[PDB]
RNA sequence: AGGAUAGUGGCCUACCAUGGUUUCAACGGGUAACGGGGAAUAAGGGUUCGAUUCCGGAGAGGGAGCCUGAGAAACGGCUACCACAUCCAAGGAAGGCAGCAGGCGCGCAAAUUACCCAAUCCCGACACGGGGAGGUAGUGACAAUAAAUAACGAUACAGGUUGUAAUUGGAAUGAGUACAAUGUAAAUACCUUAACGAGGAACAAUUGGAGGGCAAGUCUGGUGCCAGCAGCCGCGGUAAUUCCAGCUCCAAAAGCGUAUAUUAAAGUUGUUGCAGUUAAAAAGCUCGUAGUUGAACCUUGGGCUUGGCUGCAGCCGAGCCUUUUUUAC
RNA sequence: CCCGUCGCUACUACCGAUUGAAUGGCUUAGUGAGGCCUCCGGAUUGGCGA
């Protein structure tokens, strides 16, 4: 109706979010960015919901504007910057480096890093296509345009960002038994190695992927995310967990021995 | 087979016969009808306000012998004219010409109640003050 | 029918003062009287249990 | 605006106002627990209501589904946390057999009469409701408190109450300071 | 009374310059205690300068004798000054209370600039020589 | 085929065909109709509701046309007409609360012309400004939660070692009031807490009832088919268990009653699941299109090996050997 | 036990001359504000243009 809209109501914001309800009545709207709306985390959510500097909005704003948080290695002062899946969070100024990728759990884990690992970040390859005369490029899912690629290089596969040159250091085809976490939908967060690929010309290609415990789901294409070349080789930290899924029983009983 | 299809694709045929049927069933063809919009003289509300035209005695019903004392109310909303029955001991005296009192039904929803004919509504309040209150010298008639 | 007789008996009714009595107990404590009233100290008459004999 | 507070009621009146069976079997319990009103057993009432409907609905499962087994074993923990249910049936079929008076024997109003710290249920709920009793070391004077397993013996006085070591109180400073 | 304070999720934030957690009161035989006293008792337990301390968000549990609340601890008086609220500064007597006229009066006067164009001296010269 | 549009398209134009929808309900009419997430009630199946905290749509008195701009057919933008309506020196000029508060009117029916950007977020050139968005308090028995109005002894009696009925005590407490601190942007309230604060503890619980349905009087006075009560059946004509009252009792209780709507009860809308000889209801009788519904029949049995799960059996899965087109579900 | 004219009282709906009356939507025809596009025009205003 006559334009976009710049609110976000409390109760319709993403729920990976964990806000409550009574807080207020709105919620960060995330700006545009390298992610979505609904698939991205805002800076002043990580800060003051997530770690917990900041006790409100005033407060990460003034966080902000002091230089000290970096997205991807650059300065942010947008507190409603999406930040979003793979995206690397630095605070120098406490030495924490932050990655958001997904716990088994389907929200962004709190998943420190070391500062070797916080200087390259990995991006699945949307798109591979020729630019102006003649120029291949590569779109990954954070929006960059990586210029001059392997050749090699085709949609669905994954590359390793150097992060601080924009370069690609290698990169992993997609392919059968590659490391892979889920981005989306019901299977959010999980790991495993890709068993079967199942296509659907005109429609959605199906990935059958296998945890390290042997269970198999199954999962959209699009919601896959190659992270590593092989079973137990992932490319980055996992998040604590691994990207098993336990049962609720199977989680009960886990409590209860951790806590006796 | 009783008399009404029961094939696994009839389900159009059971489900007109059952919305043909319904019209027979009185508080449907009243609930859809609208009359209580249309006829009723509240026009669909519990209560209504009037101005007293004049206070009347209305014999009862046999076995019944008695004199029930109503007043003649023209509605404010519509322009209506009912008859209200003025409930307890003495309550007429209450109630003068031109006074404005609001009005509700007997509880049989349109219909007369016990041996008062022709009459379906009750005054529960007379000049903003409440009836019981008024019967039981709570308050008092501001005159 | 004619209005004049309007509350003829209860104009005529002869008035009569309510007597004072101690107030009840309100109440858990009146669930308690009750209780004991009609489970504790049975008055029955073997078998005939009235909540309110008139006086007879 | 902002999002809605849930609310619920906790209690449902019977069906047919007037029952001398009923009225009978509530006052009689009512006196026994020192109750206020018949509301008080309309709530536990009630909330058994839905606890046997929970466990019917898990009881039409087949055993070892993983639903049943999970909120089973879940309802029948809460119950024998709470001491409604007894250690030795745990079974989900002891929670259809659960009856009202298994509730109130669980209040805190009936917990301290049953301690000896009052004279009468009806003592109990006065000395609740006078911040007498603490459980643990927090005061509690909700007569419906019901008494957890691990909290029944940590009832007793408050610390700062007149009874458990506290000052005396207004009426005795009053007599004794003139 | 034997005042007792504890502190617990206590969390370094140079972000903010300060040291920020949670604060549990044990005061039998008192109401509660003060702010104030609460900042000095922690001035004196952290040997940090009492105007870098603040407290706020102080609520006393059922059956008193025990209260919790949150406390900030700042490297110094300046950052204190810094990152602290105003009214929170005002609290502590490390500031003064902004005086200006009521919210009805601030906006009553904003639009009735909004009807001149230019500056005041211009328009109310130009008023006076029309009605002189 | 073109024009126009950001772009597809009878969106518009020219020419040419005569097509397109419909008893599987088109078209028209009504809606006291914005849709949905949901709500009430609910053995199951259902019935009823959804203006209204979120999402989508639409509108800004009724229409219509535009400017600017990435974005509007915008109305706290403009232009014109219609309807209302304001100031005027009579020449002219200015309007739009279905934003917040407030008023009138309408009615059965709904609150303050309060405080603030402290929080939630948004906007801006922006660490700083603004926000009746939003938050805070006021009014508020819409609904919801918890929960006081008393507790315990001794005498005296009655009573079968203890439940009370009375006149005698000393304890306990918050309702309220208040230093103070907390709360808060500042307050209010809550939570804590000095001092005060209970015998008729007047710090006094109400709303409906006592013929049946339906729990609780055949007590006393008044009236006398009157007055009145009574959802229904009925009560009242001189001992009224029913009216008006006193006493007593009953039910729910800080709530209780009344009116209206709706749901269950209703297997009195029946798919589950009604009825049709006589209670309402088999067309006077045949034909008949749509609809609904339609006999049986096409790889069965046998053999071997093996995986898993329940306590030798049983239950699922397999894999070989035996001649080995469209749906619906 | 009971039916129907007829008579009294009250209420509800119906027909009915009055080419009855009032209110709202849609629309033929006629008249037609205003904006937009277009066509010339060319107050004045820069060096042919605006
Ligand atoms: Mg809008
Ligand atoms: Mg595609
Ligand atoms: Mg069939
Ligand atoms: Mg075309
Ligand atoms: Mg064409
Ligand atoms: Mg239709
Ligand atoms: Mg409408
Ligand atoms: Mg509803
Ligand atoms: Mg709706
Ligand atoms: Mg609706
Ligand atoms: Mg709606
Ligand atoms: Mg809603
Ligand atoms: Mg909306
Ligand atoms: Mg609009
Ligand atoms: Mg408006
Ligand atoms: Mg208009
Ligand atoms: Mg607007
Ligand atoms: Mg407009
Ligand atoms: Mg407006
Ligand atoms: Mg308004
Ligand atoms: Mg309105
Ligand atoms: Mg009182
Ligand atoms: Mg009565
Ligand atoms: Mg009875
Ligand atoms: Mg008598
Ligand atoms: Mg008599
Ligand atoms: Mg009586
Ligand atoms: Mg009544
Ligand atoms: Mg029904
Ligand atoms: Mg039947
Ligand atoms: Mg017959
Ligand atoms: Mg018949
Ligand atoms: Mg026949
Ligand atoms: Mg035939
Ligand atoms: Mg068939
Ligand atoms: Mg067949």
């Amino acid at each position: 109706a006559r334009g976009p809209k710049k609110h976000l109501k409390r109760l319709a914001a993403p729920s990976h979010w964990m806000l409550d309800k009574l807080s207020g009545t709105y919620a960060p709207r995330p700006s545009a960015g390298p992610h979505k709306l609904r698939e991205s985390l805002p800076l002043v959510v990580f800060l003051r919901n997530r770690l917990k500097y900041a006790l409100n909005g005033r407060e990460v704003k003034a966080i902000m504007m002091q230089q000290h948080v970096q997205v991807d290695g650059k300065v942010r002062t947008d507190t409603t910057y999406p930040a979003g899946f793979m995206d690397v969070i630095t605070l120098e100024a406490t030495n924490e480096h932050f990655r958001l990728v997904y716990d088994v759990k389907g929200k962004f884990a709190v998943h420190r890093i070391s500062a070797e690992e916080a200087a390259y970040k990995l991006g699945k390859v949307k798109k591979v296509q020729l630019g102006k005369k003649g120029v291949p490029y590569v779109v990954t899912h954070d929006g960059r345009t990586i210029r001059y690629p392997d050749p090699l290089i085709r949609a669905n596969d994954t590359v390793k960002i150097d992060l601080a040159t924009g370069k690609i250091d290698d990169f992993i085809k997609f392919d059968t038994g590659r490391l892979v976490m889920v981005t989306g939908g019901r299977n959010l967060g999980r790991v495993g190695v890709i068993v079967h690929r199942e296509k659907h010309e005109g429609g959605f290609d199906l990935v059958h992927i296998k945890d390290a415990l042997e269970n198999t789901f199954v999962t959209r294409l699009s919601n896959v995310f190659v992270i590593g070349t092989e079973a137990g080789k992932p490319w980055v930290s996992l998040p604590k967990g691994k990207g098993i899924k336990l049962s609720i029983s199977e989680e009960r009983d886990r409590r209860r021995a951790q806590q006796g | 087979g009783k008399g009404k299809p029961r094939g696994l694709n009839s389900a159009r045929k059971l489900r007109v016969h059952r919305r043909n049927n319904r019209w027979a069933d009185q508080a449907y063809k009243a609930r859809l009808l609208g009359t209580a919009f249309k006829s009723s003289p509240f026009g669909g509300s519990s209560h209504a306000k009037g101005i007293v035209l004049e206070k009347i005695g209305i014999e009862s019903k046999q076995p019944n012998s008695a004199i029930r004392k109503c007043v003649r109310v023209q509605l404010i909303k519509n322009g209506k004219k009912v008859t209200a029955f003025v409930p307890n001991d003495g309550c007429l005296n209450f109630v003068d010409e031109n006074d404005e009192v609001l009005l509700a039904g007997f509880g049989r929803r349109g219909k007369a109640k016990g041996d008062i004919p022709g009459v379906r509504f009750k005054v529960v309040k007379v000049s903003g003050v409440s009836l019981l209150a008024l019967w039981k010298e709570k308050k008092e008639k501001p005159r | 029918g004619s209005l004049a007789r309007a509350g003829k008996v209860k104009s005529q009714t002869p008035k009569v003062e309510k007597q004072e009595k101690p107030k009840k107990p309100q109440g858990r404590a009146y669930m308690r009287l009750l209780y004991t009233r009609r489970f504790v100290n049975v008055t029955l008459t073997n078998g005939k249990r009235k909540m309110n004999p008139s006086p007879a | 605006p902002r999002a809605p507070r849930t609310y619920s009621k906790t209690y449902s009146v019977p069906k047919r106002p007037y029952e001398s069976a009923r009225l009978d079997a509530e006052l009689k319990l009512a006196g026994e627990y020192g109750l206020k009103n018949k509301r008080e057993i309309y709530r536990i009432g009630f909330q058994l209501s839905k606890i046997r409907r929970a466990a019917r609905d898990l009881l039409t499962r087949d055993e070892k589904d993983p639903k049943r087994l999970f909120e089973g074993n879940a309802l029948i923990r809460r119950l024998v946390r709470i001491g409604v249910l007894s250690e030795d049936k745990m079974k989900l079929d002891y929670v259809l057999a659960l009856k009202p008076e298994d509730f109130l024997e669980r209040r805190l109003q009936t917990q301290v009469f049953k301690l000896g710290l009052a004279r009468s249920i009806h003592h109990a709920r006065v000395l609740i409701t006078q911040r007498h009793i603490a459980v643990g070391k927090q005061i509690v004077n909700i007569p419906s408190f019901t008494v957890r397993l691990d909290s029944q013996k940590h009832i007793d006085f408050a610390h700062n109450s007149p009874y458990g070591g506290g000052r005396a109180g207004r009426v005795k400073r009053k007599n004794q300071g003139k | 009374d034997a005042v007792t304070i504890r502190t617990r999720k206590v969390i370094s934030n140079p972000l903010l310059a300060r040291r920020q957690f949670v604060i549990d009161v044990l005061h039998p035989n008192r109401a509660n205690v003060s702010k104030d006293e609460l900042r000095e008792k922690l001035a004196e337990i952290y040997k940090a300068e009492k105007d870098a301390v603040s407290v706020f968000g102080f609520r006393t549990q059922f059956g008193g004798g025990k209260s919790t609340g949150f406390g900030l601890i700042y490297q110094s008086v300046a950052d204190a000054k810094r990152f602290e609220p105003a009214y929170r500064l005002v609290r502590y007597g490390l500031a003064e209370k902004v005086e200006k006229a009521s919210r009805q009066q601030r906006k009553q006067k904003k639009n009735r600039d909004k009807k001149i164009f230019g500056t005041q001296r211009r328009a109310q010269k130009r008023a006076a020589r029309r009605n002189a």
